[PDB]
RNA sequence: GUUCUUUGUAAAGUGCCUUCGAAGAGUCGAGUUGUUUGGGAAUGCAGCUCUAAGUGGGUGGUAAAUUCCAUCUAAAGCUAA
RNA sequence: UUGACCUCAAAUCAGGUAGGAGUACCCGCUGAACUUAAGCAUAUCAAUAAGCGGAGGAAAAGAAACCAACCGGGAUUGCCUUAGUAACGGCGAGUGAAGCGGCAAAAGCUCAAAUUUGAAAUCUGGUACCUUCGGUGCCCGAGUUGUAAUUUGGAGAGGG
């Protein structure tokens, strides 16, 4: 919460970086349900 | 002046600001008035009684 | 808002109304105790913004510390080593009289905890303070856990390892490069940057 | 707007009520047992041969009483446990760590036969 | 073999009182003949028999005391347990886990949920 | 995983237009003295004297004047690995 | 004469808390000299040892009044490197830090300053009950010189 961007494509990649990794992530629903997933340990591997 | 304190204080004694006891009672009809008419707290009269807090009449 | 008003007010401590007061003030508090019990807190406004609530279990002492300087407790002025430090009346003390009241007041009464201390008057001999404390035994603070933290057994004499807003200052811990002696522990740091560090593999 | 005739020149506190104590809870729940009963009082007669002597002529007994108890707690003691009365008690600390007491009995009876019929003879 | 020790719970408060004298007046009689030989190895066997019956009397009669003041707060201090200084001071876990009104609001509304990846 | 309440006309989050928006004082800071620092026309701290400001204050570590820029918000507080 | 406010007190008043021990690590205060300078007065030893106050399983620090000036980064802590470096020093002996970079662990936040004023909605205590590390009912008290909710600056508040 305390740093300003001044770059688009900075703006971009990092837009770019949510909208790829909200695709390819699965929330389990407070209800019930939600089988196991296979965790992966590393989240940063993923996305280089 | 005794005068003017007398007078000012007794116009206070006709404005009081409501104690526990009718502050428990109203909730009863407050509530008789939520359950029957469920009103939006309108049942009672307005208050008109005097003010409090140094931080409030400021 | 009637606490805007007290907060500039106080500010103009030289204004001729200021002046009368404090002259009022310190005789009265000349002629009580050193340490004693303060009833109501004299400024409202400033105990309210420092973390003090107005409800039950906070308490307030006014306390008197000595002004001055700390002369060496050295016997017949002796030294007894090089002339570097032969001076023993021109020593001025390493942490602030504030931290003094703190240190005089929560050791008085033990069964409490200081959570800080503001200026209210001074004369040439003494520097008035009154310090708020509050009482992690007592059940308003016990529940309450906006105030938790202050019963922690960790928190225990916060004044005596300086960790009040006084303590954090007289001891210099900040953020920037104007604090890189004591940025995290004046030992701590020296301890960190003057060691022999030795892996099992010397490269 | 009127002002108690003081006849002192000194200020005083009033005599106020010194209120009485009401715990909640007892002060260590049950109470302890007695700790110096009539027998832990005198644990075991002296039979030394000096102290024999001593029972059939003067009529006096020896104990090794407790180091706590007085004459005032061995001259009821003695008598609560062998019913005789005790004309006067004579005590001495023992150098091994033991306390000695010479009970003598009055002349209504003897301790030849209340010596034996405890035990010792 | 002394006494046993369950047998004597079932005895009444009054018949373990005496129990003590009858098992105190022995302990006198056998003081005065130990002396008189240098073999009594008895002494020990009972001398463990009035412990039993004064530690019976103590659970009993603390029981007693508990009972009373089942239901109520502020019982004897040694009847509380004893735990660690530490340990009976600082905060009861009603205490600890007591939360403001705001944090409150901000947990029940947004608490952390669970998520993997899949594809 | 199974279980009884459903706590609630209560609480929380999102777009749009307008008006506001309070933010810590003997403190900040300056001189001087002493100590410390690698801190060098003064690194930090402490004593005394003076002692404020609001599109203000601190910093941009050789002083000073004039005019711009960048940067964050002090003098209150809690927190595991 | 009666009844309230403020301040100061009394008791073996009800309920609580603190002292001491250990200190290996941790937080501060105070604080030398031997020695090095092949003499010795700045210096170094050393912001050390001794002395003092204070805690925990870790302590401390911690969400910038930060570092940077770069296409800027972004709580704190520890390792490698920066670096025997900038700098300090009878510029002699000697002392000598920080940014950036890679890694380990990753976490955030909370008050005051805003009249809820058609509602002190807040809290302790005592008493009674109970599905009793707590909840409910009732009653003396703290409290508006201010207690809850609401926002803390990334924002956010009042209206539509």
């Amino acid at each position: 919460h305390r740093r300003q961007n001044r770059n688009q494509e900075i703006f971009d990649a990092n837009v770019q970086r949510l909208k790829e990794y909200q695709s390819k992530i699965i929330v389990f629903p407070r209800n019930g349900k939600a089988p196991e997933a296979e965790q992966v340990l590393s989240a940063a591997a993923t996305f280089p | 002046d005794r005068n003017t304190a007398a007078e000012t204080f007794k116009l206070f004694n006709k404005y009081r600001p409501e104690t526990a006891a009718e502050k428990k009672e109203r909730l009863t009809k407050e509530a008789a008035a939520v359950a029957e008419g469920k009103s939006k707290q309108d049942a009672s009269p307005k208050p008109y009684a005097v003010k409090y807090g140094l931080n409030h009449v400021v | 808002g009637a606490y805007k008003y007290l907060e500039e007010l106080q500010r103009k401590k030289q204004s001729d109304v200021l002046r009368f007061l404090q002259r009022v003030r310190v005789w009265e508090y000349r002629q009580k105790n050193v340490i004693h019990r303060a009833a109501r807190p004299t400024r409202p406004d400033k105990a309210r913004r420092l973390g003090y609530k107005a409800k039950q279990g906070f308490v307030i002492y006014r306390v008197r510390v000595r002004r001055g300087n700390r002369k060496r407790p050295v016997p017949k002025g002796a030294t007894y080593g090089k002339p570097t430090n032969q001076g023993v009346n021109e020593l001025k003390y390493q942490r602030s009289l504030r931290a003094t009241a703190e240190e005089r007041v929560g050791r008085r009464a033990a069964n409490l905890r200081v959570l800080n201390s503001y200026w209210v008057n001074q004369d040439s001999t003494y520097k008035y303070f009154e310090v708020i404390l509050v009482d992690p035994q007592h059940k308003a603070i016990r529940r309450d856990a906006r105030y938790n933290w202050i019963c922690d057994p960790v928190h225990k004499h916060r004044e005596a390892r300086g960790l009040t807003a006084t303590g954090k200052k007289s001891r210099g811990i900040n953020k920037g490069h104007k604090f890189n002696n004591t940025k995290a522990g004046r030992r701590k740091t020296w301890k960190r940057q003057n060691t022999l560090s030795l892996w099992r593999y010397r490269k | 707007k009127a002002l108690k005739v003081r006849t002192s020149a000194t200020f005083r506190l009033p005599k106020t009520l010194k209120l009485a104590r009401a715990p909640k809870y007892a002060s260590k729940a049950v109470p302890h047992y007695n700790r110096l009963d009539s027998y832990k009082v005198i644990e075991q007669p002296i039979t030394s041969e000096t102290a024999m002597k001593k029972v059939e002529d003067g009529n006096i007994l020896v104990f090794q009483v407790s180091m706590k108890a007085n004459k005032y707690q061995i001259k009821k003691a003695v008598k609560e446990l062998y019913e005789v009365d005790v004309l006067k008690v004579n005590t001495l600390v023992r150098p091994n760590g033991t306390k000695k007491a010479y009970v003598r009995l009055t002349a209504d009876y003897d301790a030849l036969d209340i010596a034996n019929r405890i035990g010792y003879i | 073999a002394g006494v046993k020790a369950y047998e004597l719970r079932t005895k009444s408060k009054e018949q373990l009182a005496s129990q003590l004298v009858d098992l105190k007046k022995e302990l006198a009689e056998l003081k005065v003949q130990k002396l008189s030989r240098p073999s009594l190895p008895k002494i020990k066997t009972v001398r463990k028999s009035i412990a039993c019956v004064l530690t019976v009397i103590n659970e009993q009669q603390r029981e007693a005391v508990r009972q009373l003041y089942k239901g109520k707060k502020y019982q004897p201090k040694d009847l509380r347990a004893k735990k660690t200084r530490a340990l009976r001071r600082a905060l009861t876990k009603f205490e600890a886990s007591q939360v403001t009104e705001k944090q409150r609001k901000k947990q029940i509304a947004f608490p952390q949920r669970k998520y993997a990846i899949k594809a």
